[PDB]
């Protein structure tokens, strides 16, 4: 579009809340695949999306794992893993961003995300039952 | 109110007229869309003029406030389309239906304009009408508020205008 | 969309947080078992038995609320140390 | 079924090999290739 | 000066039907998808793509029982023998019942009773 253009868009309705949110420590996610190549572009786009939306990122590469079997006819399955380990940051921030890279996911890789909450202690904890 | 509803759907007037009167007699109340029908069959209702259909109409609406039956949106949609068809003598009466249909306090939809527009089409208005939408965003209320825009750019091609 | 393997929660905690004396803390420790591991003073609880997993997350609350209080309680027999 | 296991308490495809070996051989089973 | 000011009719101050009514309004904003984006968000409206985040208990809630109903079970061994053998293997059972994750409350509830019923024949 040049000229032709929305003159105004209708933002989505974003309401503050009165309840407190979660708080994450941390949020491990372990993505599986069958090729390197696809993971790694993955790998590129979560980073980078973690970066513009001010989340801190580690990454790591678990090792891969190989499953043999035969029918002689010997057959293979690859499993290369990403493990992408973002820190300290809340329950809608996490929300959002899991969103975005959980409809981003590409074919052949599946997803295990670990959040890690926090908490305070329960009331009947603080002091012993008299 | 569903026999004459029925019956104007399919362009039976003259007895849905006569069974409306009947339900009258029965000290019975139509409801706000029975009187939609009632006014189409009234406008479409063959061998009348444009003052006495337009008198039938407004006894109609007479009617509409002694039973203490409110109108809405649909009923003004359906006044100013009946007045389509009644060209230059149904113009005054078509503006004053919108500024009674503002006064109440309900909204003018697009299928408003649309009727309005075309009935004066046959033009000024056109500035007017904007100068009020501009700005605005609208819900679906009418069925024929989709007819809006094309009538509207039909203007623009017959006025020349292209700021329009 | 349902994997059985997601209802399964871990909720962990130091022990060293917990308002413990000497006698609870070992209590607890002695209790817990392999749970709790000495190196880094944290009681791991896993709860799977729930099919949901907000039962799971109460149902770990839950031992640990029951835990902390036994803990703190002494019985008879806990006269003959 | 469940009354059967009650009184007892009282007490990778799903496909034939070959049609797998096609499947396989042609690329048609996701990530299952040749050693 | 404009349309909207002037001399107006001063008369007034301040089922199937409807269904049908309110089907035609829809068809007032009916417009083919104009994108992908558009089309994830009609199917996702209708319900048929997945929520994201994906939750993995979506659409299942185990008829919004609590844990101690699953935890505990031993309520229901109430009309059984309380110090019998019987008691052994229904308290027995119940401990089994309470590690299972794959049953709801309801049919636990009913295997019990079946053993109540099959007891009580015996």
């Amino acid at each position: 579009l040049h000229v032709d253009v929305p003159k105004d868009l209708t933002k989505p309705v974003v309401t503050i809340s009165d309840e407190p949110d979660i708080l994450y420590k941390r949020l491990s996610v372990l993505v599986k695949g069958h090729d390197k190549a696809v993971l790694d572009s993955y790998e590129y786009f979560a980073v980078l999306a973690a970066k513009e939306l001010g989340i801190s990122i580690k990454v790591h590469e678990p090792p891969r794992k190989i499953e043999r079997f035969t029918l002689r006819v010997q057959y293979e399955m690859r499993t290369l893993y990403r493990c992408l380990e973002l820190e300290h940051l809340t329950g809608s921030t996490a929300d959002v961003y899991l969103e975005y890279i959980q409809r981003n996911l590409p074919e052949g890789v599946a997803m295990e995300v670990t959040k890690t909450q926090l908490e305070q202690l329960p009331e009947h904890i603080k002091e012993p039952i008299w | 109110c569903t026999m004459i509803r029925g019956m104007v759907k399919h362009r039976a007037y003259e007895q849905a007229l006569n069974l409306y009167t009947e339900l009258l007699n029965n000290r019975l109340h139509a409801d706000v869309y029975t009187f939609n029908a009632l006014i189409e069959a009234t406008v479409c209702a063959i061998n009348e003029k444009f003052e006495e259909k337009w008198s039938k109409i407004l006894e109609l609406l007479r009617h509409m406030v002694a039973q203490k039956v409110k109108p809405n949106l649909q009923t003004f949609n359906t006044i100013l389309k009946c007045l389509r068809r009644f060209h230059v003598f149904a113009r005054s009466p078509a503006l004053q239906v919108l500024r009674e249909m503002k006064a109440i306090g309900i909204e003018p939809s697009l299928a408003t304009y649309h009727h309005i527009i075309r009935l004066f089409d046959q033009s000024f208005i056109i500035y007017d009408i904007m100068n009020e939408l501009m700005g605005k965003r609208f819900s679906p209320k009418d069925p024929d508020d989709d007819k809006f825009f094309q009538s509207a750019m039909s203007i623009c091609s017959s006025l020349r205008d292209l700021e329009l | 969309v349902r994997n059985p393997r997601a209802r399964v929660v871990v909720l962990r905690v130091k022990l060293s947080s917990l308002n413990l004396d000497d006698h609870a803390k070992k209590k607890l420790i002695k209790l817990v078992g392999e749970r709790y591991c000495k190196t880094t003073d944290v009681l791991t609880i896993k709860t799977d038995r729930c099919p949901l997993r907000r039962q799971n997350y109460d149902y770990a609350v839950y031992l640990l609320t029951v835990l902390y209080h036994e803990s703190w309680n002494t019985e008879e027999w806990e006269k003959s140390k | 079924a469940d009354e059967r296991l009650r009184i007892n308490s009282l007490r990778r495809w799903r496909l034939s090999r070959i049609v797998f070996r096609h499947l396989a051989d042609h690329g048609q089973l996701s990530g299952i290739q040749r050693a | 000066k404009n349309i909207f000011t002037g001399k107006r009719l001063n008369i007034f101050d301040m089922s199937l039907w409807d269904v049908e009514f309110a089907k035609q309004l829809a068809t007032v904003n009916e417009q083919p998808l104009q994108n992908g984006f558009e089309e994830l968000i009609q199917w996702t409206k209708e319900g048929k793509l997945w929520e994201f985040p994906i939750n993995n208990e979506a659409g299942f809630d185990d008829d919004g029982s609590e844990f101690h109903e699953h935890i505990f079970l031993e309520k229901h061994l109430e009309s059984f023998p309380k110090q019998g053998p019987i008691r052994h293997f229904m308290e027995l059972v119940t401990c089994g019942l309470s590690k299972n994750p794959y049953l709801s409350v309801k049919q636990k509830v009913e295997h019990i009773e079946w053993f109540r019923n099959y007891f009580n024949e015996k």
